[PDB]
C-alpha cells in the first residue's frame, strides 16, 4: 500500500541523505515501520547501530524498542499493553494504528489452525479483547463455543501452449 | 610549472583516441606530483570529469598519513562527485587505481569508525567498473564489510542474490584475499539476517578456494561452516571433493571444538550439549561466534519435535515434554506453536485434552500452482544451460583450442 | 501365507480387501531416472577438479 | 509437423459452427422460412457447453499437467547435464597445467 | 529451429577459418 | 524401517501407514533439481576461479 513507499523512503534517507547519523524523526518512523512488516532481523540491527546520543536524548525511541522485544519474545498481551503505554507526534500514530491490526490478525491466523480446542480465557488474550466482547464476536465467523466451560472450538475457514513450445524448442534444438 | 605541461597533455591526449599511451604517462607518477594539485582538480574535469582525476586522487588518499590531512571532508567530496559522476567506458582501461582508490577509502572509513557513508559509495564505484551483473570485482568484498561493520545488511542483499560467473582481472592485483573475504564477509551477513540454506553455499565456497598455506580467513569459515549446517541441516554437510587437502590437515586440528559439538550434536541429548557449550566457552566466545552455538542448542529441540512426527500420530503434551526433555507440558505447547507458526512442524493442539495431533499431509500435486513451482525450477534449468552453452562455444572458437 | 490379499481392522472388527492398484510402473520409473541424474551430475561435476 | 494435424481438425469444427451461426442470425432478422426443430437443436447445441466442468475434472486434468510437467523438468536436467559433461571436457584440454 | 542451426554453421564456418589460417 | 506404523497414544491404537508414491515421488524429484542447479552454480564459479588462477600462496 503506502507504507511499503515510506518504508523505501526512510531507507533512502538514511542511507545517502545525511553525514553518518540521520535525525531522530526518520530513525524512529523507521524503527517502528519495520515492527509493521514483521522484520525483527532488520530492526534488531536498526537499534543495535544507533548512536548512543539519540537513545539518551531522544528517549521516545526508548519506548519503540519496546513494543519490539515482545513481538521478539512472542507475547500477544505484552503487545497490547506495551502499545497503550506511550505516545508521540503524528509520526508513529498511524503506524500504531496498523500494527495494531497487523497483530489482531496474525493473532486470528495463529488461533485458527495451530489450535483446534483453547479456553476462552487463552483466547480473549490472543486476541486483545474482553473475553465476554471476544466470544461474542466469534459467532459470526462460525465457530461454534461451548458455554459452561469456555472452550471455543475454532474452525477452519493465458499462454500456456506458447510455454509448451519454448520446452519442445528447447529439447530438440 | 612542468605539470602545467602534464596537465595540458592530458586534456589534448584525450578526447581524441591515443588511450594507450594515457595510462602509461600516468604510471610514470611524477614523485608526489606537487601534493597541493587541490585547485587543478575541478579544472581539469573536463566534459564528464576525467581520468587523470583518478590518478590524481589515488596518489592524495594514500600519502601513508593524513589521508590530506584534515582535509578529509574536501577530501570525501571529492572522492564521493567523481564516483557518482565518472561516466565513460574510459574508466574501464585502468580498473588497478580505481579499486585502489576504493580500498584506500574504505580503510579509511573503518579506521575512522563511519563505515555507512561509503555504503552508498561502493554502490556505484561497483555498478560502473564491472562489465555485467554477474562479474566479481575487488570492490565487491569492501562493500560487504563496510555494511557488516556498520550493521546494514539489506544494501548488500542486491549483490549478494547474484550467482557470479566471472572474476574481474583488474590488470594485476586482484589477490585471492579478496575473493575469500567477499566469500565469507557475505555469509556472515546471510547468517546475521537468518538465511542459513545461503550462508552455507557461501561459507562453502571460501573453504574450497585452491591453497597451499593456512590463511585465518578460511579457520572463520569451517568453524562457521559447521555451525551453520548444524542449524540448517541435522548434520555437518560433505565438503566438495575438490577441496583442497590443507582443510583436511591442518584447518581441521585447529577446530577441534567444533568437531566435538557436533558430536555431541550427533546423539540426540541436550543434557551433554548444554554442559559442552559452557566447557568450551572459552573457544566459543574468543572466535567471536558465540550466539550461534546458542542456536544449535535451541535448534536440537526443534529437531527433536520433528523427529516426533515420524513415529505418532497422537501425542500427550505432558508424555511429548519427556522425551524431548522441555519439563513441562506449557513450555511445549509455546514451542510446538511457534514452529508451527514458522511452518516447521504440521500439528494441532487441544487444549481440552491438552494433546497435540499430527498431521503430516502438507500437500497433493494437483494445484496449478504446483504447476507454476516447476515452470519457474524448468525456466532457472533453461537459463543455465544457455549459459553454459554461451561460454562454451568462445572456448569452441578459441585459438588455443585448436591446436591441442 | 499369501492366501488373502487383505488386511484386519482390529478396532472395528473389518477386513479390508486390498482391490485399487494405481499407477506403480510410471512412479517407480521417475524414481530410478532421479536417482540416477544425481549420480550422473556428481561424475560430471567432479571432473572438473 | 504435429501442430498441423491440429490445426486441419479446428478448422473445420470453426467453419461449421460459423455457419449454424450465420444460419441463426437469418433465420432471426428474417431470411429463411421459421423452422422450429433446428432452432431446438441449436439450442441444445448451446446449452451442451462447457463440456464437463465438474471437480473432479479438474484435479485428473491438473494431475496430468503436473506428470508431464515433472517429465519435462526431469529432461531439461539430462538435456543439461550433458552440456555440462560437454563444456568440462571442452575445458580440461585448454586450462590443463597437469 | 532456423536461428540455431545458423548460428551453428556459422561457428562451424570460424572454427574451419581459424584452422585453415593457422597452417602458417 | 521396519515396521511402516504409527502410534496413536490416546487410544493406544497402532494404525497401519501407508506412502503416497505420487508425493514422494515428486518431493526427491524436486529436491535433486535444487541440489543439481547448486552444484552447477558451484562448478561455474570453480570454472572461473580455475581459469583466473587464484590461490593463496606460502609466503
Amino acid at each position: 500500500f503506502s507504507f511499503k513507499k515510506l518504508l523505501d523512503q526512510c531507507e533512502n534517507q538514511e542511507l545517502e541523505a545525511p553525514g553518518g547519523i540521520a535525525t531522530p524523526p526518520v530513525y524512529g518512523q523507521l524503527l517502528a515501520l519495520y515492527l509493521l512488516h514483521n522484520d525483527m532481523n532488520n530492526a534488531r540491527y536498526l537499534w543495535k547501530r544507533i548512536p548512543p546520543a539519540i537513545k539518551s536524548a531522544n528517549s521516545e525511541l526508548g519506548g519503540i524498542w519496546s513494543v519490539g522485544q515482545r513481538i521478539w519474545q512472542r507475547d500477544f498481551p505484552g503487545i497490547y499493553t506495551t502499545i497503550n503505554a506511550h505516545q508521540w507526534s503524528e509520526t508513529v500514530q498511524p503506524i500504531m494504528e496498523a500494527l495494531r491490526d497487523a497483530t489482531r490478525r496474525r493473532a486470528f491466523a495463529l488461533v485458527s489452525q495451530a489450535y483446534t480446542s483453547i479456553i476462552a480465557d487463552d483466547f480473549a488474550a490472543f486476541v486483545g479483547l474482553p473475553v465476554e466482547e471476544a466470544v461474542k464476536g466469534i459467532l459470526e465467523q462460525g465457530w461454534q463455543a461451548d458455554s459452561t466451560t469456555r472452550m471455543v472450538l475454532p474452525r477452519k475457514p493465458e499462454q500456456q501452449l506458447a510455454r509448451l513450445t519454448d520446452y519442445v524448442a528447447f529439447l530438440e534444438n | 610549472s612542468a605539470l602545467e605541461q602534464f596537465v595540458n597533455s592530458v586534456r589534448q591526449l584525450s578526447a581524441q583516441g591515443q588511450m594507450t599511451q594515457l595510462c602509461e604517462l600516468i604510471n610514470k607518477s611524477g614523485e608526489l606530483l606537487a601534493k597541493n594539485l587541490s585547485h587543478l582538480d575541478t579544472v581539469l574535469g573536463a566534459l564528464d570529469v576525467q581520468e587523470h582525476s583518478l590518478g590524481v586522487l589515488a596518489v592524495l588518499f594514500v600519502k601513508f598519513s593524513m589521508p590530506s590531512v584534515p582535509d578529509f571532508e574536501t577530501l570525501f567530496s571529492q572522492v564521493q562527485l567523481f564516483i557518482s559522476t565518472c561516466n565513460g567506458e574510459h574508466i574501464r582501461y585502468a580498473t588497478d587505481t580505481f579499486a585502489g582508490l576504493c580500498h584506500q577509502l574504505t580503510n579509511a572509513l573503518v579506521e575512522r569508525k563511519q563505515p555507512l557513508r561509503g555504503i552508498g559509495i561502493l554502490k556505484q564505484a561497483i555498478d560502473k567498473m564491472q562489465m555485467n551483473t554477474n562479474q566479481l570485482t575487488s570492490i565487491h568484498a569492501d562493500l560487504c564489510q563496510l555494511c557488516l561493520l556498520a550493521k546494514c545488511f539489506k544494501p548488500a542483499l542486491p549483490y549478494l542474490d547474484v550467482d557470479m560467473m566471472d572474476i574481474c582481472k583488474e590488470n594485476g592485483a586482484y589477490d585471492a584475499k579478496h575473493f575469500l573475504c567477499y566469500y565469507y564477509y557475505g555469509g556472515m551477513i546471510y547468517t546475521g539476517l537468518k538465511n542459513f540454506e545461503r550462508a552455507l553455499y557461501f561459507y562453502e565456497q571460501a573453504i574450497t578456494t585452491p591453497a597451499m598455506a593456512v590463511s585465518h580467513i578460511m579457520l572463520e569459515s569451517y568453524k562457521k561452516y559447521i555451525l551453520v549446517s548444524l542449524i540448517l541441516l541435522g548434520k555437518v554437510q560433505q565438503l566438495p571433493k575438490y577441496t583442497s587437502q590443507i582443510v583436511g590437515r591442518f584447518i581441521k586440528p585447529l577446530s577441534n571444538a567444533y568437531h566435538e559439538l557436533a558430536q555431541v550434536y550427533s546423539t540426540n541429548n541436550p543434557s551433554e550439549l548444554r554442559n559442552l557449550v559452557n566447557k568450551h566457552s572459552e573457544t566459543f566466545t574468543r572466535d567471536n561466534n558465540m550466539g550461534l552455538v546458542k542456536q544449535c542448542l535451541s535448534s536440537l529441540y526443534k529437531k527433536n519435535i520433528q523427529r516426533l512426527t515420524k513415529t505418532f500420530l497422537t501425542l500427550s503434551l505432558q508424555d511429548m515434554a519427556s522425551r524431548v526433555q522441555l519439563s513441562g507440558p506449557q513450555e511445549a505447547e509455546k514451542y510446538v506453536l511457534h514452529m508451527i507458526e514458522d511452518g516447521e512442524i504440521f500439528a494441532s493442539i487441544n487444549q481440552k485434552d491438552g494433546m497435540v495431533s499430527f498431521h503430516d499431509n502438507p500437500e497433493k500435486y494437483n494445484n496449478p500452482a504446483m504447476l507454476h513451482n516447476i515452470d519457474q525450477e524448468m525456466l532457472k534449468c533453461i537459463e543455465l544451460d544457455e549459459r553454459l552453452k554461451a561460454m562454451d562455444q568462445e572456448i569452441t572458437v578459441n585459438p588455443q583450442f585448436v591446436q591441442k | 501365507d499369501n492366501t488373502i490379499h487383505g488386511r484386519i481392522d482390529q478396532v472395528n472388527q473389518l477386513l479390508e480387501l486390498d482391490h485399487q492398484k494405481r499407477g506403480g510402473a510410471r512412479y517407480t520409473a521417475l524414481d530410478k531416472w532421479t536417482n540416477q541424474l544425481n549420480s550422473l551430475n556428481q561424475a560430471v561435476v567432479s571432473k572438473l577438479a | 509437423e504435429h501442430l498441423i494435424a491440429q490445426h486441419s481438425a479446428i478448422k473445420m469444427l470453426h467453419s461449421r459452427v460459423k455457419l449454424i451461426l450465420e444460419y441463426v442470425k437469418a433465420s432471426e432478422a428474417g431470411e429463411v422460412p421459421f423452422n422450429h426443430e433446428i432452432l431446438r437443436e441449436a439450442y441444445a447445441l448451446c446449452h451442451c457447453l462447457p463440456v464437463l466442468s465438474t471437480d473432479k475434472f479438474k484435479t485428473d486434468f491438473y494431475d496430468q499437467c503436473n506428470d508431464v510437467g515433472l517429465m519435462a523438468y526431469l529432461g531439461t536436467i539430462t538435456k543439461t547435464c550433458n552440456t555440462m559433461n560437454q563444456f568440462v571436457n571442452k575445458f580440461n584440454v585448454l586450462y590443463d597445467r597437469q | 529451429k532456423e536461428n540455431h542451426n545458423r548460428t551453428q554453421q556459422q561457428v562451424e564456418a570460424e572454427v574451419t577459418n581459424i584452422k585453415k589460417t593457422l597452417k602458417a | 524401517g521396519l515396521i511402516s506404523a504409527r502410534v496413536d497414544s490416546h487410544s493406544k491404537i497402532l494404525y497401519a501407514r501407508d506412502v503416497d508414491q505420487r508425493s514422494t515421488t515428486f518431493e526427491k524429484s524436486l529436491l535433486m533439481g535444487k541440489e543439481f542447479q547448486r552444484r552447477a552454480k558451484a562448478m561455474m564459479l570453480r570454472a572461473a576461479v580455475l581459469r583466473n588462477q587464484i590461490h593463496v600462496k606460502s609466503p
